[PDB]
C-alpha cells in the first residue's frame, strides 16, 4: 500500500486535469464520483438572477431600435461572470444605461465596490440609432442550478426571472483506467477533468469539493 | 492508428514505397546502434520502464518518426548500394 | 512454471514495445481476417 | 485440479443463449436490489 | 406535445427551457431539470436551435474526438436520431475530410 | 415490498424518477401510489436497479430473475497454447499439429 | 442559505445488524455519501477466515474419511463458514483443534477452546461421523483484507496442509435508502438510511466508522500536486 501520486496540469483559470494513481482496485470510480456530484451540486458561485429592461412588459418581447431580442439579452447576461471579493456579499444590483449607435459591452456596467466583472469584453447587445437600453441585473451568491420559474426572484414589477447558473464550475467528466504496479495488476487510475468560468480556479473547485466531503465523514459522531 | 499516417501515404506515390523505405532505415539503424540518426536528444523515441526512461528499442516506430522530420532522402538510384555500407559503416562504426 | 520469478515478466514487456502481432480467425474470406494489433499484456488464458 | 469458473469459461442456458465469460465484477460494482442484494450474471438483451 | 403558438409549430419545452450554450444545457440534465430526450432550446455555435440536450452531446462527442470544432459540426445530421446508416455516413464522411 | 413497509422504510427517491420515467413508457398507469406501479413493474418482471458504481439508479426499470445456467467443456485452460519452435515431421520438416 | 450538521441517529440490533441514519442533508447528498462508503464496506473492510487445514490421514483435498458422511471438499467448504473473531487486536493468527468420535455430528462448538477467540456460529454443523468414526484436525485463522483465493496465498501449516478459499471481508450485506425530508423552509433535502450487516467478528457500527475512516484518509492523497 504506497502513498498515490498526485498530478496537476493546468491551463490557466479555466482548465485544469488531475490525475491519482495507483489505487486499489474498485477506488478510481469511489472517488471520482461523489466528487463529480460534489463539484456539480455545491460549488459557490454567482449568477444573474433577474433583470429589469426599461420599457418591456414580458421574457418574448421585441425591443424597439435594438437588433437582439429580449431572450438574446436575457441569454448573453447567463453568461457574465462577477465575482464577489467580499467575503460577506450575498447579494448585488448591476445598473447599465447607454444609447444611439453602440455595441454593448460588459464593462459598460456601472463599477460597484468589491463587484469584479471577469469578462469584461462579453457582448450584450448591439443598439441602433435610437436605440434606447436602461436596465438593471440582480447578481446573487449560490450554489448549483436553479431554474426561473423555481426561484422566483422579483425586485419589482415587469422584472424578470432569468434561470440562475451558480456553479464556476461548467463540466465535470473523469475516466478510469487498469494499471499496474509490479505484480498487481487491478489497481485504478483515476483521471479528472475540470472546466470553470474562471472565477473559480480549476485546482481551486478541487480542492472545495475534497473538504466539503472531508466534513461530511464528520457527521458520523455524537449518536442517538 | 501510427502517428501522422496520414502525412507518410502523403510522400509516396505506392503505399508499399513507404513499407521499404521505413523498413530499409530501421535495418539502417539496428546495425549501426543508432547513432546514425538525423534525430535529436529531445525527438528521441522514449520508452518507459520500471527503472524509468530509456531509449525506444524498436527501430521502425524510429524510422517514421525520422521520415516525418524531412530529413531523410529516398529514390531509386541514389547511390550505388555497396559504396553506401562501406560510408555509413566508415561514420557510424558497429 | 515456479522457476520464473516476477523481474522476468518485466523483462518481456520491455521487450513487444512497439511492435505488433497477427490475430486470425477462420474461415479467412476476406483479406480482414487477419489484422494486426499490439498487444497488451493480460493476466488470463483469454485473447481480448 | 479444483477449476473455478474463469475468463473465457463458456457458459449457456437451456434455451440456446451462449457466450464466453468475458468481466468479472467485484461485488460492489455490479446492479443490485434496492434491499442490497447484487445480482449474479449481467445478459445483454441484444441477444433475446 | 407539439403545439402552435402564434401560429408557429413549437413545444411547451422550447419556451419554458433557452439555454444560453450546450455546458448549461447538460448542467440543467446534471441536475434533473430536463432529460436528455426532452426537446429544449438552445444556443450552439451562433444558431438559436431547436433540439434536445442528448443531440447537443453528440455533437460535442464527435466535436472533441476529431478536434476540429468547424469540421465536425458539417458531418453530423443533428435533426434526426443516429442510426446504422446515419453512423455509417459519418465513419465514410469523417474518412474524406 | 411489505417486509419494508414494516421495516420502517418508505419508497426511495430514485425508485420516483424511475416510475417518472416509466410512466413515459406506458408500463406504470399514471396516477397511483409508488406501490400500486412499483407493483405493476414487478407484474411485467421489472425491478428498480441501482448501478454499483454511482449509486445512481438504472433509467429504467430492468429485468430480472433467477436462470438456469451450465458450464459448458470448453474451458480457456484447456484451449490456451503457443509455440516459439517446436517437433517437425519426417518429410516436410514442417511444424507438427 | 446553508445547511448545517445533521443528527446521527443509530439503532444497532445485536452484533449482526444495523440502521445508521444521517438527517437532514443537502439534495443529492444521500446518494454522494451513501454510495462511495457501500463500495468500501462491502470490500476494504478487515476481517477473519480459514485459510488452512490439516487433517490427519489426509494428504490432500480429494480424501475422503472413514466413518464420516461427508467427503472433505464439503468439509472445508463448511470451514469456509467459520466465523472466528479475535478479541485481541494484536493478534493476527491462531490454530483450533478438533478432536471427536463415536455417533455424533460434530458442529463448531466442538473445537477446543481458546483465549481471545470466540466462535459466533457454534450451530454451525461440519462432519456427520457414525459408529466408529474419527476425526482430528488443524484449522488456521487468519486476519486479512478482501478476497484472497487458495492458489494465492497457499498457506501450509505442515507438508499435507490443505490451502483455502478465503473470504477475509466480515461485512455480508450493505444497502441504503435515501428518503425525502425537509427542514421547513426548504423541501427535497435527503434523509439517508445506512443498513449494514455482518457476520459478527466486528459490528455493523464498527464496519461504518473503518469505512468512513478508510475514505477519510483516502482525500488526503490530494494534498501535494505535481
Ligand atoms: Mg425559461
Amino acid at each position: 500500500l504506497k502513498a498515490p501520486v498526485f498530478t496537476v496540469r493546468t491551463q490557466g483559470r479555466e482548465y485544469g486535469e488531475f490525475v491519482l494513481e495507483p489505487l486499489e482496485r474498485g477506488f478510481g470510480v469511489t472517488l471520482g464520483n461523489p466528487l463529480r456530484r460534489i463539484l456539480l451540486s455545491s460549488i459557490p458561485g454567482t449568477a444573474v438572477t433577474s433583470v429589469y429592461i426599461e420599457d418591456v412588459l414580458h421574457e418574448f418581447s421585441t425591443i424597439p431600435g435594438v437588433k437582439e431580442d429580449v431572450v438574446e439579452i436575457i441569454l448573453n447576461l447567463k453568461e457574465l461572470v462577477v465575482r464577489f471579493l467580499n467575503p460577506s456579499l450575498q447579494t448585488v444590483t448591476l445598473l447599465l444605461k447607454a444609447e444611439g449607435p453602440k455595441e454593448v459591452k460588459a464593462r459598460d456596467f456601472l463599477p460597484v465596490a468589491d463587484v469584479e466583472i471577469m469578462n469584461p469584453d462579453l457582448h450584450i447587445a448591439t443598439l441602433e440609432e435610437g436605440g434606447r437600453l436602461n436596465m438593471e441585473v440582480r447578481v446573487d451568491r449560490g450554489v448549483g442550478y436553479v431554474p426561473a420559474e423555481k426561484h422566483g426572484i422579483k425586485d419589482r414589477i415587469n422584472a424578470i426571472p432569468v434561470d440562475a447558473v451558480f456553479s464556476p464550475v461548467r463540466r465535470v467528466a473523469f475516466q478510469v483506467e487498469d494499471t499496474r504496479l509490479g505484480q498487481r495488476t487491478d489497481l485504478d487510475k483515476l483521471t479528472l477533468r475540470i472546466w470553470t468560468d474562471g472565477s473559480v480556479t480549476p485546482l481551486e473547485a478541487l480542492n472545495q469539493a475534497v473538504e466539503i466531503l472531508r466534513e461530511h465523514l464528520t457527521y458520523f459522531s455524537n449518536p442517538q | 492508428a501510427e502517428p501522422g499516417i496520414d502525412k507518410l501515404f502523403g510522400m509516396v506515390d505506392s503505399k508499399y514505397r513507404l513499407t521499404v523505405v521505413v523498413a530499409k532505415r530501421a535495418q539502417q539503424l539496428l546495425r549501426h546502434g543508432f547513432k546514425n540518426t538525423v534525430l535529436e536528444p529531445e525527438e528521441r523515441p522514449k520508452m518507459q520502464t520500471l527503472e524509468g526512461l530509456f531509449d525506444d528499442p524498436n527501430a521502425v516506430t524510429w524510422a517514421m518518426k525520422e521520415l516525418l522530420t524531412g530529413r531523410l532522402v529516398f529514390g531509386e538510384n541514389l547511390v550505388p548500394e555497396d559504396r553506401l555500407q562501406k560510408e555509413m559503416e566508415r561514420l557510424y562504426p558497429v | 512454471q515456479r522457476d520464473i520469478k516476477d523481474e522476468v515478466w518485466d523483462a518481456l514487456e520491455e521487450v513487444i514495445h512497439g511492435k505488433v502481432v497477427l490475430l486470425n480467425r477462420a474461415p479467412t474470406l476476406h483479406r480482414l481476417g487477419i489484422q494486426a494489433f499490439q498487444p497488451v499484456l493480460v493476466e488470463g488464458q483469454s485473447i481480448q | 485440479q479444483k477449476r473455478k469458473l474463469q475468463v473465457g469459461d463458456k457458459l449457456a442456458n437451456r434455451h440456446g443463449n451462449k457466450g464466453v465469460v468475458a468481466k468479472i465484477l467485484p461485488v460492489e460494482d455490479m446492479p443490485h436490489l434496492p434491499d442490497g442484494t447484487p445480482v449474479d450474471v449481467i445478459l445483454n438483451p441484444l441477444g433475446v | 406535445a407539439p403545439i402552435k403558438v402564434a401560429g408557429r409549430e413549437t413545444s411547451v419545452g422550447r419556451l419554458k427551457y433557452v439555454f444560453a450554450n450546450p455546458d448549461e444545457a447538460l448542467l440543467a440534465v446534471a441536475h434533473g431539470i430536463v432529460d436528455l430526450q426532452d426537446v429544449v432550446t438552445v444556443r450552439y455555435m451562433g444558431k438559436r436551435l431547436e433540439t434536445s440536450p442528448g443531440r447537443i452531446l453528440f455533437a460535442r462527442i464527435v466535436a472533441e474526438a476529431v478536434e476540429d470544432e468547424k469540421v465536425a459540426w458539417e458531418l453530423i445530421q443533428l435533426d434526426v436520431p443516429q442510426e446504422k446508416n446515419s453512423l455509417k455516413d459519418l465513419v465514410y464522411q469523417a474518412f474524406l475530410r | 415490498f411489505g417486509k419494508r413497509k414494516g421495516e420502517g422504510f418508505g419508497v426511495d427517491k430514485r425508485e420516483v424518477e424511475v416510475l417518472r420515467r416509466a410512466e413515459k413508457l406506458g408500463l406504470v398507469t399514471p396516477g397511483k401510489t409508488p406501490e400500486e406501479q412499483l407493483k405493476e413493474l414487478f407484474l411485467q418482471g421489472k425491478v428498480v436497479l441501482y448501478d454499483g458504481r454511482t449509486g445512481e439508479p438504472i433509467e429504467g426499470p430492468i429485468v430480472v430473475g433467477q436462470m438456469f445456467i451450465m458450464k459448458l467443456y470448453h474451458m480457456v485452460e484447456d484451449k490456451m497454447h503457443a509455440r516459439s519452435t517446436g517437433p517437425y515431421s519426417l518429410i516436410t520438416q514442417q511444424p507438427l499439429g
